[PDB]
């Protein structure tokens, strides 16, 4: 067995002690101070004017910007057809689950913390009328946390959730307002955690399942919990171009200029006042300077720095940046001359287009296993056997070129004799798997008309 | 601080202001009850005329 | 500016570098300190302006008459004390690139730490008096009574101490330990040698420690109650009541200017010349106790009480003194300092000439005493400001 | 309970705290002075000689130019009625409010502020009769009000408003002008001065929640309170690129010209006056200047500056604000690149449609919100719970190649023979609700007609 | 392998009680870091081939 | 217009220049409400009344 205050203890220093394995990795999106960046030509009173370098943030949202959920598709247990039952089918049932929990704002922001920090977390559960739960209450309320406010243990035989912390933090001090354990048989919660001088409310569950699973960016089978998508190399670069920058920022400050020298300069002469140190020449353009000079005086100046040697070593590094993230080049500017044809755009697109299909195959593996938990959950009972099989659907990670489409999909359906049934050239198209049925409805309209 | 009645700064002790600022009136929040009898629940109350 | 200069926050030995090996806790972190008062006396709803709490003092009366014999007239009487709040309030100032990189998250570790320092000095303050403001009326540690509880602490608190708490018409609700009580409860056995309070195996933590009652009472445990040789209270808590008329404020500047010398010795500095950012932290608090001797303080055994007598330079008649209800002869309100150490011993009761002492002169009397002490005026003739009062800790 | 004059006075210390992070933004967006923007290598002199830097407002308005609303969908328990596009339906019920207020024009701004700060507030409540107005008296009067004049205290453990205050200073920002607190269940407003208060206007309001919605701008579920788009890397670079402009001007002033010497020659065999120091000739073309060579006297110059060696750093930064802003490179660096195709505009487009399509995504769940609660305001009773899966609906942000899309559309429609119903060709030619609500008419005006 | 560092509260932060209009003190906060070196526990043993 | 600034921030001189007393404004709890205008006036002939 085991003891609930125990685990409401043991968890919050397992939760504390992950803070400091994301907080770097934070660093580098919201582009804060680091240590590395620094260019270390410039002088100490300079060294204040930082010069942050926006790679992490591009490449990550690059990808997060790109991916939306279209819905689901459970097989039938006899007679296989989406199209046939609409509002019927179970594949509808889970979707209005997606839509009433606003799911297509809120998994697009969940799935950045997945790549920032390896992992966030879905939860679901059933709302209490006792609670401002402004939501229709026959439907199962599902969250996403950030893994800044959630932790779960996870049982390396099997990938289970053994059991999880949400905290809540106030608004100042790191005062843990509120705190949440998920126990694989109850959810408990304190409602005042600083010191939990509360007592518990508790809510049974009828899961065999802790109901709380994780989204994690894995990049490897053995990558058991999941990692950063800010890889080490994007990191090196972009601390490594900062250093560049901020050396060049100095430059133009203390060295862009050539300095002016005159030697064998008698400062008495000059009119060089002692107590102030300088003599008050004129800048307007025409005059010459006349200098009484004799004994070797002459004039001489060194040279500027040429920042060309400086801006000629950021260009590898935009380079680089486009090596190791895949991005299309144009998207840092490490060339600017662009893709002008349908087949140019796949070619630029096309190493971020199959890194954006396989995080979809990965985060939908998680949003397949927490819709099983939340009919579970909420039908009651037991899961129907097809459900186990159901996958998870997408729109298309490619940039939407249109009249390219359209030529090719209506010479496939040539007025109907063509290669193809007319729902297939809805799918070629992109039209997505719910407008499909607001079209299927509208084209039984047009065929009374004619 | 400040005099009482510093001639540069207004204060709430400023003899300006009295008769504004009064104390707010509460519940006696010390109140006893009301000591009720022991002998009138003890003994047996007879009819008397 | 000055690196670690004592005001000033700014990036100095205080900071690592907050290089990869630094630990997410300070795996030795004690938990944070909070207040008892504000747990165990009445909140009362209070304003700026404070408060006024009204009683009632008539002598309302009725008498047994004859047949046809003319009946008495009688009166009510009425009284008020007003209350008042007193501010408590801190700046802490810290370097704008400190308040940008917020180094260990420094700024919000001070909002919390500045919190807990105002929330203990309003315990401080109300228990044991130390630094109180002149707006609260009376502290517990003020009390006249004193009960040591060490050998056992049943016969202790349930006993020894209720009999000197109720003969004053005083009452038993609560009692208040601090953490250091523990291994005088456990133990206080009984002559078998079986301990009170726990049972008949003793894996149970031990029932006043559960925050479980002792004769029907609750038990309220701190960490932080004891000074002295206080480790303890008991009484009516009905008779403290307290306010707060607004929360902690947090205001905050670059723009303004401090000093940072006393203020007849000022250090003025601008903010914005050295670019430093300053936070301003304030609460106003307010407490009565009803009168602090429906307390008796708890201690260890050999415990002895010291109070300071003040006649008001009233100037003829007699004052008496008095040890557990026990009365002495009148005293002259001039009387040689050893008068008053002959008249305490005159007591019929075991108190000697060893054991108490005094010190002072004619009305300025400090007395020390193995008990529970009063003093009464009634004999002197201009001893209209005359009072007793008991000395603290120092 | 919790007294109101309480709350009034904390939350006014609270909102005029909060300004001392937004006026920090507001230094950017404004193009206000900052420390950081001014360029060392100037002589003190010079120093009142500012040059700003656009970028911060580029970025900003190219997207807040492009966010449009066309109107909601909300599903018509379509498991028993699915027609709609008519008189008395929800989406025109909703549709109705939103002209009516003239959200279409105050929800640009709305949106701006949001950008620029971080958040913004929808502001919900009847129509005061007392008060002369334009607007309808049957419409629920919905405001966006700018966080420089309200906040509100939100719950990070539900993400929920507790109570709110808007404040409005005088023509002067040096004293408030009235104040008006939110409360879940009641609202009042002081109507007086900050110097002068006298006895608040009150109302209740039925509703089990306080009537301010906050749109806010995230990156993370992280984000528990919203963000400005002008991030610290283009703050970076507006910045860096304001030096280098600032120092390129001095330059301009001082050394872009040669400065000529004369090594040797006694001033008073040249007859400088010794009262001014100087002797005048007329320089004009072509007259040869004599000396008589004392010391062995002689001529020498001290070379221009090159102005280019700022100029082609210049050139990196506009790449960088390129790059990190993720605007196409041609708002930056002019003949840096310009498109031939309809291609080659999706391309260059790429990165700043599909990033206004996400915040599309993030503000539409404010408004969803916001219009669900006037509802339950202004008919009272409680949502019919369809509303709970409402939908924002927003314009393509693309720059429309309505030639290509018009080829195309008539290519997949074929007289209708082809592969789309009617109404689909109509939405892929982006045609608004209202637009395509008025075609419908015009349509069967034809069909009529013959 | 490049052991740890732990950091710990030392601040005595206060706030004293004023009068209206009074001078408010001023206070600092106060830390103190310790750190922690691993080290290494090891044996051979050695046998013929058969 | 006549002008109204609001301040707590500032430092004032309670005295003379030779004697000033400066007080913060806050770090004590003074608010300090300042009133300023400008004019000018001509009278082109001062004979003609």
């Amino acid at each position: 067995s085991i003891d609930p205050e125990k685990l409401r203890d043991q968890l919050l220093d397992a939760f504390e002690n992950k803070q400091n394995e994301l907080k770097s990795s934070k660093a580098y999106y919201d582009a804060e101070r680091r240590p590395d960046a620094i260019g270390l030509a410039v002088p100490l009173d300079m060294r204040k004017y930082l010069a942050h370098v926006g790679y992490p943030r591009t490449y990550v949202d690059a990808i997060a910007e790109r991916q939306e959920l279209e819905g689901f598709r459970i097989p039938s247990a006899n007679g296989e057809e989406p199209e046939s039952g609409g509002e019927n089918d179970p594949a509808s049932e889970l979707w209005d689950w997606w839509q009433a929990n606003n799911l297509d704002i809120e998994a697009t922001l969940g799935h950045t913390d997945a790549l920032i920090y390896g992992t966030a977390y879905i939860t679901i559960s059933m709302p209490d009328p006792e609670v401002d739960f402004d939501v229709d209450p026959e439907v199962p309320l599902i969250r996403v946390e950030p893994p800044t406010a959630l932790y779960a243990e996870v049982d390396p035989r099997t990938r289970k959730v053994l059991y999880a912390i949400r905290a809540i933090y106030g608004a100042d001090g790191n005062e843990i307002v509120s705190a949440t354990l998920y126990l694989p048989d109850t959810t408990m919660t304190w409602l005042r955690a600083e010191g939990e001088w509360e007592a518990p409310t508790s809510t049974p569950h009828g899961l065999e399942m802790v109901p709380v699973i994780p989204i994690s960016n894995r990049t490897r089978l053995s990558d058991l919990y999941g990692t950063s998508e800010i890889s080490p190399e994007l990191r090196s670069v972009t601390d490594a171009a900062a250093q560049i920058l901020m050396n060049m920022q100095g430059t133009a400050n203390l060295m862009a200029i050539p300095q002016r020298l005159i030697f064998g300069a008698k400062p008495e002469e000059l009119g060089i006042n002692a107590e102030t140190g300088q003599r008050m020449f004129d800048a307007y353009m025409a005059r010459i300077l006349a200098f009484e000079g004799g004994e070797g005086a002459h004039a001489e100046q060194f040279s500027a720095a040429e920042l060309r040697n400086f801006v000629d070593a950021l260009d590898a590094l935009d380079r680089k940046a486009a090596s190791y993230s895949g991005l299309p080049p144009q998207y840092l500017s490490s060339s600017s001359d662009n893709p002008a044809s349908a087949e140019a755009i796949k070619a630029a697109e096309s190493r971020l287009v199959k890194k954006v299909e396989r995080k979809n195959k990965i985060f939908g593996g998680a949003w397949e296993q927490a819709m099983r938990l939340a009919y579970k959950m909420v039908k009651g009972g037991d899961i129907p056997t097809e459900y186990y099989r159901m996958e998870t659907v997408w729109r298309d990670p490619s940039t939407p070129t249109y009249a390219a489409k359209a030529d090719a999909a209506a010479k496939l359906f040539a007025n109907g004799a063509g290669l193809i049934p007319r729902e297939r050239g809805w799918v070629d198209m992109g039209y997505t798997i719910v407008e499909r049925e607001q079209m299927r409805q509208w084209l039984e309209q047009d065929q009374k008309q004619g | 601080g400040f005099s009482a009645d510093h001639s540069q700064i207004a204060q709430t002790k400023d003899t300006m202001f009295t008769g504004y600022l009064d104390p707010v009136q509460a519940k006696d929040y010390f109140a006893e009850a009301e000591k009720t009898s022991i002998v009138q629940r003890v003994a047996q109350k007879i009819p008397m005329g | 500016s000055a690196d670690h200069s004592q005001i000033a926050q700014t990036k100095d030995t205080m900071f690592t570098g907050y290089l990869d090996p630094v630990q997410a806790k300070d795996y030795f972190a004690e938990a944070e300190k909070t207040s008892i008062v504000q747990r165990v006396a009445q909140k009362i709803p209070m304003g700026a302006t404070g408060i006024v709490i009204p009683h009632w003092t008539g002598d309302v009366s009725a008498q047994w008459i004859g047949e046809g014999d003319m009946k008495p007239i009688t009166k009510g009487n009425m009284t008020k004390r007003d209350v008042h709040p007193a501010k408590i309030a801190t700046i802490f100032v810290a370097s704008a690139e400190t308040v940008r990189a917020n180094p260990a998250n420094y700024l919000g570790t001070m909002r919390t730490k500045v919190a807990t320092a105002i929330a203990m000095a309003f315990d401080n303050a109300a228990l044991h008096g130390t630094n109180a403001p002149s707006a609260f009326q009376g502290y517990l540690d003020q009390s006249n009574k004193t009960q040591s509880i060490s050998p056992n602490a049943y016969q202790g608190l349930g006993v020894s101490g209720l009999t000197k708490l109720v003969t004053d018409g005083k009452k038993w609700t609560h009692t208040l330990l601090d953490d250091t009580v523990e291994p005088v409860l456990n133990g206080s056995v009984d002559a078998n040698g079986r301990p009170l309070f726990v049972e008949s195996t003793y894996e149970s933590l031990t029932t006043p420690f559960r925050e479980g009652r002792i004769l029907g009472r609750p038990t309220i445990l701190s960490d932080h109650v004891a000074e002295g040789d206080v480790v303890g209270y008991a009484g009516d808590f009905s008779q403290i009541i307290w306010g707060q008329v607004g929360g902690l404020s947090f205001d905050v500047t670059d723009q303004a200017t401090l000093n940072l010398g006393s203020q007849e010795s000022p250090n003025f500095v601008s903010l914005w010349q050295h670019n430093l950012v300053a936070v301003r932290v304030e609460a106003e608090y307010g407490l009565l106790i009803n009168d602090v001797n429906a307390f008796v303080k708890l201690t260890f055994d050999p415990v002895l009480t010291t109070y300071a007598l003040d006649l008001d330079g009233a100037s003829a008649g007699n004052f008496t003194l008095s040890l557990d209800g026990k009365t002495s002869a009148n005293i002259a309100y001039n009387a040689s300092t050893a008068t008053v150490k002959s008249a305490i011993v005159a007591i019929d009761d075991g108190v000697s000439a060893d054991d108490v002492t005094v010190t002072g002169s004619a009305g300025d009397y400090t007395i020390t005493v193995p008990g529970t002490l009063t003093a009464d005026f009634s004999g002197l003739t201009d001893g209209e400001g005359a009072s007793i009062s008991v000395v603290s800790v120092g």
